[PDB]
RNA sequence: ACCCAGAGCUAGCUGGUUCUCCCCGAAAUGCGUUGAGGCGCAGCAGUUGACUGGACAUCUAGGGGUAAAGCACUGUUUCGGUGCGGGCCGCGAGAGCGGUACCAAAUCGAGGCAAACUCUGAAUACUAGAUAUGACCUAGGGGUCAAGGUCGGCCAGUGAGACGAUGGGGGAUAAGCUUCAUCGUCGAGAGGGAAACAGCCCGGAUCACCAGCUAAGGCCCCUAAAUGACCGCUCAGUGAUAAAGGAGGUAGGGGUGCAGAGACAGCCAGGAGGUUUGCCUAGAAGCAGCCACCCUUGAAAGAGUGCGUAAUAGCUCACUGAUCGAGCGCUCUUGCGCCGAAGAUGAACGGGGCUAAGCGGUCUGCCGAAGCUGUGGGAUGUAAAAAAACAU
RNA sequence: ACGGUCCUAAGGUAGCGAAAUUCCUUGUCGGGUAAGUUCCGACCCGCACGAAAGGCGUAACGAUCUGGGCACUGUCUCGGAGAGAGGCUCGGUGAAAUAGACAUGUCUGUGAAGAUGCGGACUACCUGCACCUGGACAGAAAGACCCUAUGAAGCUU
RNA sequence: UCACAUCGACGGGAAGGUUUGGCACCUCGAUGUCGGCUCUUCGCCACCUGGGGCUGUAGUAUGUUCCAAGGGUUGGGCUGUUCGCCCAUUAAAGCGGUACGUGAGCUGGGUUCAGAACGUCGUGAGACAGUUCGGUCCAUAUCCGGUGUGGGCGUUAGAGC
């Protein structure tokens, strides 16, 4: 998964959630999975 | 400082000469060692032909130091710049050399 | 790393010549007092007032200086004496110089 | 590289960027426009790179205008050299932009696409810009 | 070479230059210099004579071209409209000429910029003149003191400055960088606040008191004073340390779209026949790129926002029914937080610690200096001497 | 190799050449080694060799420089053991350079920007002897570099 | 096919203080300049070894990037060299701070003295981060600091275990 400073949706099924101060994008996809920032 | 132009544009012609050399030289794997005899000499005369330009340049700047147009401050500047420029376009000689050397194995 | 520094071809001047208005508007003057050192005629000569070789404008008579309006976008300078100039011992300056004098005399 | 054509004098002072830009506030040509907030020294490389990136997202139609032109020069002295001994040659030219000034104008595309385009053009520039619709 | 002598050579250079109290107290700048770490004269000290009135405060009058602003001038500049003049093509090949996928003077309209541009033009500053009685005695009389310059005599040091605020230049609008201009402090200034900390803030140390009031700054403990009050905000150990950007973190404000003729999110539904559409005939067929962006059947549907295909096929989202039943969806703006944020002997907000003992706003007490008040003592000066004050 | 043209008193003959000369540079090629910026031979783009400040060769000779081999080994892998002279202890005699005063910790912070001495923490009974040198900007010689002085002295035209 | 497996143009924003600089603030009544030996220690921006996400991941072997600094990170040829290239290896042959750690611990090959030579510059004396051969590296530890090892005293009456 990515660890970018900017975390935007890429897939149109992508989400945003906060676990322990993070901002994690969880999609149904594996490649659109990204964290941080 | 009109030496910069004369020293500069001749490097393009040197590159073109190298390219013309590489045009002429175009067999089994042991026979591809024998083309490395002639291919090396093209690169060597390319490098000598690069060197001779800088020789001409520094020979001009020596005279320009003795005639008292410039002094020992400006000769270091021009020496630095032409040190950069002559070894900049020698990387082009190396790169075009690698262009031809990688074609013996791959293509 | 240690490259040569290029010389300039500048660095000349002349120390300010000290022109301008020496004696201001509505101010005391003399016969012969230089009112303006001007480089050309910025101000022009009026009445009671000489104008010199350098366009220097100087007063001929006593009196206070006047910067009049010339007509189409220019300036004049004339000089006018003043009729009666009254002094009153009522005032603060008069009171204080007499007080000072009297103290001086009192001490010695 | 929007370079000026033979100006009066070669080298000139830095001054500074006080005040809000009052005049270049209005929009003439475009209906949408990019407007500045923070003052900066915007090179011609930054202008051109903004114009290209904004143009790439015009696509089907709609015309783009620039409203800032550099004019002011800036000199960097001969690299690795002691202080003094005159000024250096001008390297690059810059637009003094103040707060509340128009940078780019655009008309004749859907508001969908213009806003998308000026995001990229904002990303190429060194300052906090903003989108403004009026015309 | 040595030894003695000239010879205590000279040294604008370095070091050193010894008892006490009281009064005043700089400069580190300009000018010239075979001068730049020296010297001269000015500037600024002391001391002693002479001449007079200013000083600080308020109010008028003067000439300024700077900040600002502007495009009439000098340059520079973008877009449009009018378009002399120029680019390229077409003729019955020496008279003659006409087309013109085209670059564009000069004016007009809109729109910018400029230390060395100005049809304009501030605030300060500068020059001048005017008006006002500073502290102590029975509205004046007469008092006592403090209060500024100009000229000259005698006789000094200084002539390496530093930082901070602003106006700029040089630099990379880097430097505890450099150079000028105006002002503060240090220099030559102790004390209190800043953990320690010349240059920041407060305040100018004559001396004594185991008195008091306060400035700046503070009131959980180390360590003086509220574990004071009332109203908000943070959940980060933020409160010590930085940006571009990222964001259903949290709190408030205004504006804006639908909604118990029932919205929002879930939930089985529907989401069509010419469309193999004209097109460059290899195919673009709702979806490479072109335009057109139909109209019907309808509770609804765009000849289409995305996935999936050589192109089809196929999967969705727009929208609408139905289930369902109450406030929800998308922008603007802030306030305080989160990520972005990684270095070399060992934690580093001053430490302990704190959910307020942090931040914001308000209200009142207190602490707090060598400041001011009180009580006593000294020395100056106001004259000469003592008392007596006033100032120092 | 062959010509054109300019300047100059004349434009380097033989020889040698990447050298005690070569900057670019570890030039390129071959030899030597598993591998060779040094070495040997050749090339010639001699920055800037060259004919008595001689040119190029040369048997011999060198406490000469510079490469390679054989033999040899503690030079090394990688240390170990032992003998003396010290070191250590006891008795006798008995110096030195150094030294503002020294009740002379570590960490990080601060400050003339690198602190035993200033701030906050941490650590730490008092005192010998043996060993060790990281610090006391340790000691030693008013820096021999650099620059200044209208200093000194040699040497040159 | 698809910017976002893997690269990422034109441009923008940061930190670090290892490079080359700028400044001239401490040190000219001296703080020894490179490389090697010996002996450290520390940082992470991770070369290998532990554990992961993604992959244009069939497996093997990768690529990429997250956590992690406990441990390790060879022997030679050439060069004074650090660096570098090459040979033979290997799990791998990490990169930095510590006065480019460490000369009162060592070395002296390089670089800053006098001799001599080559090329060159200089009419000449002489000169040239041009080159070559030759060329003296001090010290008995006061204090802190360390490795060892005693003595005193303390621990409340004194002792041995």
């Amino acid at each position: 998964m990515k660890i970018r400073a900017s975390v935007r949706p890429i897939c149109e099924k992508c989400r945003l959630i906060r676990r322990r101060g993070r901002i994690i994008v969880i999609c149904s996809n594996p490649k659109h999975k990204q964290r941080q920032g | 400082s009109l030496i910069e132009t004369n020293t500069k544009q001749r490097m393009e012609k040197t590159i073109e000469t190298i390219r013309s050399n590489f045009n002429s030289v175009r067999l089994t794997s042991d026979r591809r060692k024998e083309l490395a005899k002639v291919v090396s000499k093209l690169a060597e005369e390319g490098k000598v032909a690069v060197r001779n330009i800088r020789r001409d340049a520094l020979k001009s700047y020596e005279k320009l130091e003795k005639e008292k147009k410039l002094s020992e401050d400006n000769v270091k500047d021009l020496s630095a710049d032409l040190q950069k420029l002559t070894d900049e376009y020698m990387k082009k000689v190396e790169s075009i050399y690698k262009q031809k050397e990688q074609e013996l194995m791959k293509v | 790393h240690k490259k040569g520094a290029g010389s300039t071809k500048n660095g000349r001047d002349s120390k300010g010549q000290r022109l301008g208005v020496k004696i201001y508007g509505d101010q005391v003057a003399k016969p012969g007092a230089i009112i303006i050192r001007q480089r050309g005629t910025k101000f022009h000569p009026g009445k009671n007032v000489g104008i010199g070789k350098d366009h220097t404008i100087f007063a001929l008579i006593d009196g206070l200086v006047k910067f009049e309006k010339y007509g189409p976008d220019k300036k004049k300078v004339s000089v006018y004496p003043r009729e009666i100039q009254p002094e009153n011992p009522n005032s603060y300056r008069a009171r204080k110089r007499e007080n000072f004098r009297l103290q001086r005399e009192k001490k010695k | 590289m929007l370079s000026p054509k033979r100006t009066r004098f070669r080298k000139q002072h830095r001054g500074r960027m006080k005040g809000i830009s009052y005049r270049g506030n209005r929009i003439c040509f475009g209906r949408y426009a990019l407007q500045a907030l923070e003052p900066a020294w915007i090179t011609s490389r930054q202008i051109e790179a903004g114009r290209r990136a904004m143009t790439r997202n015009a696509r089907r139609g709609g015309k783009i205008w620039v409203r800032i032109f550099p004019d002011k020069p800036v000199t960097v002295r001969p690299a690795e050299t002691r202080m003094g001994s005159g000024k250096g040659s001008p390297e690059y030219w810059v637009a003094v932009v103040k707060p509340g000034r128009i940078l780019y104008e655009i008309s004749g595309v859907a508001e969908n696409i213009a806003r998308r385009a000026v995001a990229i053009a904002a990303s190429k520039m060194p300052i906090r810009t903003q989108f403004i619709i009026s015309g």
